[PDB]
């Protein structure tokens, strides 16, 4: 639904 | 015009402040660093985070704020977060990568609270007429 969100990456 | 807003197509180099290109040693499985994007070709991943005994914390020569094009030839340039996340998480201890990052957007809003879709609005972007 919703595109721009920066997405939470733990890495 | 008025151009500012956050330039986009993938180029490193359209990127400001510091282009640098430092490898990470996958240390203890994975990195030690928490990039908020690479959701889409069109949203690339940010460093919100370093994790402290992460590659990036330890080698110092990556800091918050860097801004992840890509790594060890891997165009994770734009890398949707599965995809990416799939890469990161499945690597080994005593690994290496070469990380193609662009730093210079300091962290201004919290990627790291939620219940928005996270556009953290950057500042030290162009504000041209």
């Amino acid at each position: 639904r919703s595109s721009r969100t920066r997405r939470e990456t733990q890495v | 015009g008025a151009m500012g807003k956050p330039f986009f197509t993938r180029n490193p180099s359209e990127l400001k402040g510091k282009f640098i290109h430092t490898k990470l040693r996958k240390s203890s499985r994975g990195f030690g660093f928490t990039v908020v994007g690479g959701d889409e070709p069109d949203e690339f991943l940010q460093i919100k985070s370093l994790v402290l005994d992460g590659p990036a914390a330890l080698d110092g020569k990556m800091e918050t704020g860097d801004v992840i094009v890509s790594v060890n030839d891997t165009c994770v340039l734009g890398h949707t977060h599965a995809q990416v996340v799939k890469i990161f998480q499945s690597i080994p201890i005593g690994a290496s990568v070469d990380l193609e990052l662009c730093r210079g957007y300091p962290l201004p809003f919290d990627p790291d609270d939620p219940n928005t879709s996270l556009v953290t609005s950057v500042a030290i972007l162009d504000k041209e007429p």
